[PDB]
RNA sequence: CCAUAGGUUAAUGAGGCGAACCGGGGGAACUGAAACAUCUAAGUACCCCGAGGAAAAGAAAUCAACCGAGAUUCCCCCAG
RNA sequence: UUUUGUAUAAUGGGUCAGCGACUUAUAUUCUGUAGCAAGGUUAACCGAAUAGGGGAGCCGAAGGGAAACCGAGUCUUAACU
RNA sequence: AGGACCGAACCGACUAAUGUUGAAAAAUUAGCGGAUGACUUGUGGCUGGGGGUGAAAGGCCAAUCAAACCGGGAGAUAGCU
RNA sequence: UGUAACGGGGCUAAACCAUGCACCGAAGCUGCGGCAGCGACGCUUAUGCGUUGUUGGGUAGGGGAGCGUUCUGUAAGCCUG
RNA sequence: GUUUAUUAAAAACACAGCACUGUGCAAACACGAAAGUGGACGUAUACGGUGUGACGCCUGCCCGGUGCCGGAAGGUUAAU
RNA sequence: AAUUCCUUGUCGGGUAAGUUCCGACCUGCACGAAUGGCGUAAUGAUGGCCAGGCUGUCUCCACCCGAGACUCAGUGAAAUUGAACUCGCUGUGAAGAUGCAGUGUACCCGCGGCAAGACGGAAAGACCCCGUGAACCUUUACUAUAGCUUGACACUGAACA
RNA sequence: CUUUAAUGUUUGAUGUUCUAACGUUGACCCGUAAUCCGGGUUGCGGACAGUGUCUGGUGGGUAGUUUGACUGGGGCGGUCUCCUCCUAAAGAGUAACGGAGGAGCACGAAGGUUGGCUAAUCCUGGUCGGACAUCAGGAGGUUAGUGCAAUGGCAUAAGCCAGCUUGACUGCGAGCGUGACGGCGCGAGCAGGUGCGAAAGCAGGUCAUAGUGAUCCGGUGGUUCUGAAUGGAAGGGCCAUC
């Protein structure tokens, strides 16, 4: 049978154009009043998967 | 994703977006998909009778890539600046 | 019956290691922006193209290498970046 | 943590608040800084408002 | 009181068995979740009822999308 | 065999003969190999039939963005050195 | 007269020894308790498993009981050997 | 438990200190012969052929190359009273 | 008298007796999806449950807690 | 004390001598009145103590009778078992050696006996720990629930105040 | 409009009686040769009761489960995150149920800037006045101070006064540090708009290092980004935030 998707990492991450995967950073849901703006303004944008783990990305991901 | 009992990567991350149904029904051609058709006109009946973009696909633009070698009437379909350059200057002529 | 047993210890705590000390040492090469030295006080002070941070941290504010000194009646250590 | 928290409302008309912090019982009166507005792109009062 | 219930005759039929498949009435738990209670397992196993050589469903108060298709069932895609 | 480590007085086996444990299916990735090559490939099914037909479809040649949308660029931002 | 007395049948099972791959998957030998009673026994019947029954020990329910047996779910699961 | 605190016999050096020359002593090294791996270089490669260095303990584990068994094709062939 | 058939026969269980409490009869209660049945072909001098355990002398203080019973003015409070 | 830790409490009795026993004291670690208190004749295959009789229980064993054991004939098991050419000592060493080192001693093979060792046999330790194992039991653990109970609507209506 | 007298119906509550539902494990008759059942006459009760759905309470009577780890064996005890010093062996880092201490905040000024200032303690003299208030001089020279623990810093003060103020800004960020990762940190400079200062310049919170909590789910404001026939809307997304 076909392989089932991790549909929370298929709601969580996406595919880039040579392989990787983007991201929402954390720490950027709540709790926003004592957090310096510096540190926000950079998680807004989205980063991409490091090396270590983009193995297990792949195994949830396997259908992109 | 199992790491042990720590968090998995998957449910430390936030969710994100939404799906967009009409990007379903959109769709990018080539300029070298443009010779593919028959008639020399380029619609969305045209393309889908060569098997270019699909029978769900309710729009579509063409994006420079590839090139064209003939004049092609494109209509009701939009158009990227650059392919519209490469149509106007070999003979096309978008219109709607 | 005898196992007399007990006792305990207050003192079992400690905290993280802040990885502080000098990055870059002398006579070594750096792109404006380094971080030399990562410190708790002026330990050390910032001469030419030397910058100090909010945690007293000595980043290099332009290009070329590391140079140490001692100046000031003071005999403190200036770090200063030579020009490159 | 008796240091309760409020917002600053733009007085631009705008929507725009930041967010803080406030003893409310050793400063009864109301917060006013002038702050920048980056919908009107001014230095503009914020008053305080409730965090809600 | 008529009546009706009831009784008796007579005629026709049924009854029970049997491998799977089918429709329906009820309906688990172990397990998995690295525990577990929502969830899963699974409308599964199992019990019961009824039928046929197949059954069931079935001829739009259906889809569609402003173009249109035109009962039901089955297969491949759509699409993990 | 398990172990830091066994002649170990740690486990297992009386011996012989026979059996006895990394498979199978479908998806997916990588490597090799072969075919075609900006194309490659068909499934069901038809067909008397391992042919041929069938290109429905799938992957690929474009990406960015939550998205509309733009498009070899795009997003961010009022705008980017 | 007696849930009276002594004591065989009958019912039971306090002690010791034997035996413990037994004669016997609980017995023999020598003693022991009750023995007209809340006695005992024959035949047939009834109560069914989270249920029965129990002068109550978690006792007994076919040499099996802190939840029988058999078949099935079922190749339960086993980060353990 | 039995000498039992040189391994023993035994030693007044066969002990200790100093100096020196010998010799023994390993699967170390050298010699002779053989196999294989990996690199050089050159040929004119049969893509491997001389020379050339160097390497060759090994569990878990990774990689490479093989033997043999049963069955199918080659095989209405070949061997076999 | 009874008991752990198969390591425990006892001070353990039971017992007559005592007390509390429920029960007015289609009884309480119990087995049963229910019908029904036992209680009981009995009717409070009866039946069920609980504790104690012949007999003799006795059984003292505490109702705050936890239960049960009785109350119904007020507060709170469900579906609707 | 079926309850008393300290405790063999202290005193007395009994005995040559008594951590037990009996009677007192009360300082009741931590009795106590129907999860009954204190007494109690009789009974008890009940627990503890004492005495008389009795005796191989013992001092301390001796002899005898029989059933086996032993020998012959006939039949004929079992548990166990890596292989055995299966000594002692001191030491070493997976830390308690038939098997190693050093040394001593020892012709080969049975039979009757004993049971010190073969960490002997039997039973994948029941103790202990562990397992994101199980089961049963408990409760003011959690979540449910049968059952009991409350009220609304329905089966369910008419009059009068 | 404030307060209702009449009449009637829409109607609830509380009684009052009734009978026709319903109940009868009361009597009698019949089916019947029958203590079941049904029908019939009738008596009593009577819209109560009792049953169905919903609903509140109770509910170990029953069922499913949970009941942490480290640990010089387990349990009991203690601990579990963050900061500071030592151990730590002169880069970083480095363990123990090793030795000692703290944090789970505060501040609308205790922030920014400009300008100015410089302590502790002791000595002498001096009304109340005293070991110790305030005052003057001298020694001293940071032995003080730092919002709080320790360490490192601090005179150009980062310490102390006053004036003006909100840079306790928004979008970004070369380049580095640190972590397995999630992530955390430093940051010149760029654009906009601002504050102080004559100006050069400084300011993207506090001398620094503790003062904290992922995701999901859900809430609030803003934004047409999306909007399941179409137009809206719901809902969702993004930004801020709880
Ligand atoms: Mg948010
Ligand atoms: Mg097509
Ligand atoms: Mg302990
Ligand atoms: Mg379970
Ligand atoms: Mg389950
Ligand atoms: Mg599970
Ligand atoms: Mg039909
Ligand atoms: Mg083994
Ligand atoms: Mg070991
Ligand atoms: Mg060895
Ligand atoms: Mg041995
Ligand atoms: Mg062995
Ligand atoms: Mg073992
Ligand atoms: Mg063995
Ligand atoms: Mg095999
Ligand atoms: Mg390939
Ligand atoms: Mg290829
Ligand atoms: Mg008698
Ligand atoms: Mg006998
Ligand atoms: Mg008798
Ligand atoms: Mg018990
Ligand atoms: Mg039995
Ligand atoms: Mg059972
Ligand atoms: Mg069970
Ligand atoms: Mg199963
Ligand atoms: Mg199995
Ligand atoms: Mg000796
Ligand atoms: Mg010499
Ligand atoms: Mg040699
Ligand atoms: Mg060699
Ligand atoms: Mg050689
Ligand atoms: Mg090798
Ligand atoms: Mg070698
Ligand atoms: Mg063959
Ligand atoms: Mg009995
Ligand atoms: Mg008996
Ligand atoms: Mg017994
Ligand atoms: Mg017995
Ligand atoms: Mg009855
Ligand atoms: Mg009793
Ligand atoms: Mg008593
Ligand atoms: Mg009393
Ligand atoms: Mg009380
Ligand atoms: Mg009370
Ligand atoms: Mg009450
Ligand atoms: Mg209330
Ligand atoms: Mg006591
Ligand atoms: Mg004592
Ligand atoms: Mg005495
Ligand atoms: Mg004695
Ligand atoms: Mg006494
Ligand atoms: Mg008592
Ligand atoms: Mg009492
Ligand atoms: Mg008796
Ligand atoms: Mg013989
Ligand atoms: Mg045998
Ligand atoms: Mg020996
Ligand atoms: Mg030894
Ligand atoms: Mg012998
Ligand atoms: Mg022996
Ligand atoms: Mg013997
Ligand atoms: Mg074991
Ligand atoms: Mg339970
Ligand atoms: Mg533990
Ligand atoms: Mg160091
Ligand atoms: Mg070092
Ligand atoms: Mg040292
Ligand atoms: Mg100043
Ligand atoms: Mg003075
Ligand atoms: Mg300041
Ligand atoms: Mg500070
Ligand atoms: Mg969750
Ligand atoms: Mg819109
Ligand atoms: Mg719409």
């Amino acid at each position: 049978p076909k392989i089932k998707t991790v549909r929370g990492a298929a709601k969580r991450f996406k595919k880039t154009g040579k392989g990787g995967f983007k991201h929402k950073h954390a720490n950027l849901r709540h709790i926003l009043t004592k957090k310096a703006t510096k540190r926000k303004r950079h998680l807004r944008p989205k980063a991409m998967v490091s090396k270590g783990d983009l193995g297990l990305v792949i195994a949830c991901l396997p259908y992109a | 994703g199992f790491e042990g009992g720590q968090m998995p990567l998957y449910r430390r991350l936030p969710k994100f977006g939404f799906t967009s149904r009409k990007a379903a029904i959109t769709a990018e051609i080539r300029l070298s998909d443009l010779a593919k058709v028959e008639g020399g006109v380029v619609d969305l009946n045209t393309l889908k009778a060569a098997n270019i973009i699909g029978i769900q696909i309710e729009f579509a633009k063409v994006i420079l890539a590839g090139e064209v070698t003939t004049p092609v009437t494109v209509r009701g379909l939009r158009v990227t600046k650059g392919a519209r350059a490469a149509i106007e200057a070999a003979g096309g002529k978008i219109e709607e | 019956a005898h196992k007399k047993a007990g006792g305990s210890t207050r003192n079992g705590r400690d905290s993280e290691a802040k990885r502080l000390g000098v990055k870059r040492f002398g006579g070594e090469s750096v792109l404006a922006g380094s971080i030399i030295v990562r410190q708790r006080g002026t330990k050390f002070h910032a001469g030419a193209n030397v910058g100090c941070g909010r945690d007293h941290t000595l980043f290099a504010k332009a290009d070329g290498k590391v140079k140490f000194e001692v100046k000031g009646p003071k005999n403190r250590k200036f770090i200063s970046i030579e020009a490159e | 943590g008796i240091r309760e928290k409020i917002k600053l409302v733009s007085s631009a008309g705008t929507g725009h608040f930041y967010t803080t912090t406030k003893n409310k019982r050793t400063k009864p009166e109301k917060l006013e800084l002038k702050k920048f507005d980056p919908v009107v792109r001014q230095h503009v009062i914020y008053k305080e408002a409730k965090i809600k």
